[PDB]
RNA sequence: GAUGGGGAAGCUCCGUUUCAAAGGCCUGAUUUUAUGCAGGCCACCAUCGAAAGGGAAUCCGGUUAAGAUUCCGGAACCUGG
RNA sequence: GUUCUUUGUAAAGUGCCUUCGAAGAGUCGAGUUGUUUGGGAAUGCAGCUCUAAGUGGGUGGUAAAUUCCAUCUAAAGCUAA
RNA sequence: GUUUGACCUCAAAUCAGGUAGGAGUACCCGCUGAACUUAAGCAUAUCAAUAAGCGGAGGAAAAGAAACCAACCGGGAUUGCCUUAGUAACGGCGAGUGAAGCGGCAAAAGCUCAAAUUUGAAAUCUGGUACCUUCGGUGCCCGAGUUGUAAUUUGGAGAGGG
């Protein structure tokens, strides 16, 4: 089907044509062992699911209805940062400790500057293969990025 | 965030990175149909500054249109008139080609109301564009008063009337003495200045 | 002289169907009587009574369909309002009344004051 | 008009290939076979295979196309499609790692109910009793086989529960009228509002599974028969006023798990077959079966006690003691003793044949079978 | 549809009633009769195989 | 002369299979994952277009103020089930 | 005119000090050609080429360079009279 | 693991819920667009940036709150009339064409996004279901959305901190 041949010729053109160095830094992905370790670490700090968020909302509402210290009784949150604009904003502050970058973002231009800005600010970063793997821990179809501003001791 | 980074990277069209991405994109579009719905915009910052949200009821339509001077639709190039009709192939098609692409995407998506469009690519035989669109019928647009203005019947087919910013540029609508011929519509000012007012008590 | 619609309204649907069949038989007999007679003015009445019984049965079925469909979205299109095609595309009053929170705060902060200039 | 294109009407229209039915239903033939087992549709043989098959001699099945058209409206097909979508949703929840979302999805679903099929298929409830014989047979068969793959044993538990409930109802109502022991099992018969209902009870012994049979169709037939017998037992309990499902003492299930479980209670006797052995308190040796025999003496109204109950834990009122050992231990002079067979002929006849017969070790009459 | 009401077409005969020869020490008459009938049914196939 | 497409600001032009994902047949417990279709074959194009082109079938007798191989009597032939 | 309730732990406004103040790119602009304007050194629109910066850019009706000043912030958008 | 799922894209739906065709067309918003006539018979110019043809909504439409007008003691959304003015200005400087600031009057409204980390909680929203006080509201369930949905700011200003 014409879309199949179109995507195949697009991949063949991406392979055959010469590429500027700023592109093709993707596909030098982190090794599967360190990537699996990074995902095993990130899995502990997945963003709260909406059901757990509603449960925490009911808990804080029951606390305010009778207890004191409104909105303070809950423990400090601990979840990976994932918003692309939020992730770029965490850099150059600089609260970010790490910045994952998907290699397969559909607009290649959206993330080509991320490694360079990370090298400029010195924040650690790596290009894990697959945006979908970054999104599975995010509770979203795709996130294209991940970061950890804070972590348990 | 990425706003200014992409906004500056788009300006470096001559850079080898954009230089190669534009060729890959023009090839991928040439393989595709002259009119097709892009799944997502290739320049999110441009649509974001053109008023597009990323929410239901918004739509994007990649489009393609042939470059070149308008050809007069007469057999054999016959003048059937005074010689002064120089350059039968030289007609410049007063309306901008982007307005033609907007009219085409609106004819394909006439239920949708065209809002804005932006250059994404071009070749020797074509000038690509990615007109954005919104559906008035969607409840998300009818609510959120900021985007509900399109639902008004007067806003129908804004591209056909030139109300689109490319159409407002082709119309010459701008303040200043330079635009006095079309500061408020060329035909309107022409009919107004040509009017022979005659009060019941002649002046 | 002919059926009265208010009398028909009380009748059960089977009773209206029987009255319709009887009026149809009377019309079929009067159609032969008209060719058997120089003129049959009476035929004009039964044909109007048939249309009246048909309109009564139609109003009964329509009110029944309005009752079963009452209180739920997507009523049948024939029951939908027939103001004009343009008004159906017009924004609903809840939609025209929509306002962003910024404009709402700007209105709540400085509502148009009442005043007069005398002293 | 114009030439009617012979292969367009007649048997060609009334009959259709089963693959054509699976294509028209687009249900992958599995839900189709299941609905056919549920809707009662059965294969049919055209009188002229050449017409139904466009002249092909192949033994193509045909299913009365109009019956498949009636099957198209069945809600259960929509419920099966909803379960098919739910399976993909569970696969997505499991592959995304959000197990809590998978639990929330599993909580937000319900199994399809066949009760509407039970109503449309069996009007005139006694007509539903007419087909009950297959249901009790399939249930008593599935209850006895050891749990194995493709069973999960939950179906075996529901079958054992429905069987214990039907047996407790037959005992409380004393509906038993005939018995016939056989190498394949202990056959049974009992009236149901005057309708006869034969059924077989497999012996409680391990049995090999040939595995050559199509177990899935047997499971679907068991589910249909289970829903049917459940509605039948509910109607039979409401007619008698007994609470349903009957309550059971869990401690009794832990002892022998016999008929004593699921005691019946409200919210003359058939004379003679009912209240047989009245006021008698039978005892039974371990070697004789306890379930097949205790159910008969209880349906006759006689009291029963078993030595197997003594393994975990009075005999102060026993009037009889069944025994089958080759050399019985010295009997009490005041207690009667008889072989198990004596109950069977007494139920087959009801005349209360003299106890001097069937005394061990004397040979029993072969069967004197009622049929 | 009326087609559902009719029973499925009959196939090889079957009966709910158990044969008298499977009756827990069956009487010698019916027992020997069933043994002779099954022996003939087996001997037919045995002769065809031979 | 549509459709898939390619032109034209546009009323609309080209083209009829051309750079289209252009449905209709068989098997079945598809054997182990137990309530998820698995396995095989194929093949070009819509539609309109002749009352003198091809076509599946009726002959006689009688009858009206005006109809008939069409109406009545008789004897026929073709298609589908 | 009266009538139930609040929202009042929520939302908005005003002064001082402090560090900030992102604001639209195949766009503007210029070369060539067609059209048009009173616009005349080329008012506006349009085809092809080149194509950037932010104490920056446009305008200041005579084309250029040099030192300045007067007024706004285009390449996004809604709005009755 | 010679298996599955996820992401991205693309198809089928007589799928659930929607929208456009057309007519009218005096006025409006744009495209395309001639000559007759007048200047000698004219190819610049006039007819005309008109007639005809084409696309798009309304009761008005467009435009509209300046990359404005002005050089002054400077005015300050758009639009219509008087005047500016038959003037500046254009035109084989010939025919002829030909505007705009200021002034008076009619009517006066403001402003909205992108460009901000909420990150102590995507707080946003389309759709189905049940109920009700039905141009909508509530609970629940799918989905869009992290390549960005709400509030916070549109330069007149404006934002973190005290």
């Amino acid at each position: 089907p014409e879309y199949v041949r179109v995507q195949r010729q697009k991949k063949i053109l991406s392979i055959r044509l010469k590429v500027p160095p700023t592109i093709a830094q993707f596909q030098y992905t982190l090794d599967r062992n360190t990537a699996a370790e990074t995902f095993k670490l990130f899995n502990k700090y997945r963003p709260e699911t909406a059901a757990e968020k509603k449960e925490r909302l009911t808990k804080e509402a029951a606390a305010v209805a009778e207890g004191k210290s409104k909105q303070d009784a809950s423990p400090k949150p601990y979840a990976v940062k994932y918003g692309l604009n939020h992730v770029v904003a965490l850099i150059e502050n600089k609260k970010a400790k790490l910045v994952l970058i998907a290699n397969d973002v559909d607009p290649i231009e959206l993330v080509v500057f991320l490694p360079a800005l990370c090298k400029k600010m010195g924040v650690p970063y790596a290009i894990v293969k697959g945006k979908a793997r970054l999104g599975t821990l995010v509770n979203q179809k795709t996130s294209a990025v991940a970061a950890l501003t804070e972590v348990r001791a | 965030g990425a706003y200014k980074y992409l906004e500056e990277l788009q300006r470096k069209k001559q850079s080898d990175v954009l230089r190669f991405l534009q060729r890959v994109r023009v090839w991928e579009y040439r393989q595709k149909n002259v009119i097709h719905r892009a799944a997502r915009p290739t320049r999110p910052d441009k649509a974001r500054r053109l008023g597009y949200k990323a929410k239901q009821g918004f739509v994007i339509y990649r489009v393609r249109v042939r470059r070149g001077n308008r050809k007069r639709p007469v057999p054999k190039g016959a003048t059937y008139g005074k010689p002064t009709n120089q350059g039968v192939n030289e007609l410049k098609y007063q309306r901008s080609l982007r307005a033609t692409a907007e009219e085409r995407v609106g004819r394909r998506a006439a239920n949708l109301r065209v809002l804005n469009s932006y250059w994404v690519n071009q070749d020797s035989t074509y000038k690509y564009f990615e007109v954005i669109l919104v559906d008035p019928q969607h409840k998300a647009i009818r609510r959120d008063a900021r985007y509900n203005w399109i639902c008004d019947p007067v806003h129908k087919h804004r591209e056909a009337r030139g109300l689109t910013a490319t159409g407002k540029k082709s119309r010459g609508i701008n303040k200043g003495h330079k635009f006095n011929n079309t500061k408020a519509g060329r035909r309107k000012t022409w009919k107004r200045q040509n009017t022979l007012s005659l009060w019941r008590y002649r002046k | 002289a002919g059926v009265k619609a208010y009398e028909l309204r009380t009748k059960s649907k089977e009773q209206l169907a029987s009255q319709l069949v009887d009026l149809k038989k009377e019309l079929a007999e009067l159609k032969v009587q008209k060719l058997s007679r120089p003129s049959l003015p009476k035929i004009k009445t039964v044909r109007k009574s048939i249309a009246c019984v048909l309109t009564v049965i139609n109003e009964q079925q329509r009110e029944a369909v309005r009752q079963l469909y009452k209180g739920k979205k997507y009523q049948p299109k024939d029951l939908r309002a027939k103001k004009t095609r343009a008004l159906r595309r017009a924004l609903t009053k809840f939609e025209a009344s929509q306002v962003t929170e910024k404009q709402r705060k700007k209105q709540i902060a400085f509502p148009q004051r009442k005043y007069a200039i005398k002293a | 008009m114009r030439i009617k294109k012979k292969n367009t009407r007649g048997n060609a229209r009334n009959f259709i290939t089963r693959s054509q039915a699976v294509r028209k239903l687009q249900v992958s033939l599995a839900d189709f076979r299941r609905l056919c087992i549920f809707k009662g549709i059965y294969p049919r043989e055209p009188r002229n295979k050449k017409k139904a098959n466009k002249g092909s001699t192949a033994p193509t099945t045909f299913y009365y196309a109009k019956d498949i058209q009636y099957l198209m409206h069945e809600p259960v097909l929509a419920k099966f499609r909803e379960h098919k979508t739910f399976a993909r949703k569970l696969t997505r929840a499991l592959g995304r790692g959000e197990v809590s979302s998978a639990k929330r999805l599993e909580e937000n679903r319900d199994s399809y109910t066949l009760d509407h099929i039970i109503k449309e298929r069996y009007p005139s409830f006694p007509d539903a009793i007419r087909d009950i014989d297959d249901a009790l047979n399939m249930l008593f068969l599935f209850s006895n086989l050891p749990s194995t793959n493709q069973v999960s044993s939950k179906i075996i538990n529901d079958a054992q529960k429905i069987c214990n409930q039907w047996l407790a109802y037959v005992a409380k109502e004393r509906l038993v009228r005939k018995v016939f022991v056989s190498i394949k099992g202990v056959y049974y018969q009992a009236n149901i509002k005057g309708e006869e209902v034969r059924w077989l009870v497999p012996f409680k012994f391990p049995e090999n599974i040939p595995s050559d049979v199509d177990f899935r169709i047997m499971l679907t037939f068991l589910e249909f028969y289970s829903t049917l017998l459940h509605f039948v037992l509910y109607k039979l309990y409401t007619d008698s006023g007994l609470i349903y499902p009957p309550k059971l003492d869990l401690k009794k299930d832990k002892i022998i798990s016999g008929l004593s479980s699921y005691i019946l209670e409200s919210r003359k006797y058939d004379s003679p077959v009912a209240s047989l052995f009245s006021a008698f308190v039978f005892y039974v040796s371990r070697e004789v079966p306890i379930d097949i025999l205790e159910f008969l003496i209880l349906s006759c109204g006689g009291n029963v006690i078993s030595e197997a109950a003594m393994d975990q834990i009075d005999m102060s009122k026993v009037t009889h003691q069944i025994v089958d050992r080759p050399v019985l231990k010295n009997k009490v002079a005041g207690r009667t003793y008889i072989q198990p067979q004596w109950i069977f002929d007494c139920i087959n006849k009801g005349e209360l044949v003299p106890a001097n017969k069937y005394l061990p070790g004397e040979a029993l009459p072969p069967h004197l079978s009622p049929w | 549809p009326s087609t559902l009401d009719i029973e499925p077409i009959a196939v090889k005969e079957f009966t709910e009633i158990p044969h008298a020869g499977k009756s827990y020490n069956p009487n010698n008459k019916a027992w020997s009769e069933l043994i002779n009938k099954e022996y003939k049914e087996e001997k037919a196939r045995e002769d065809e195989r031979i």
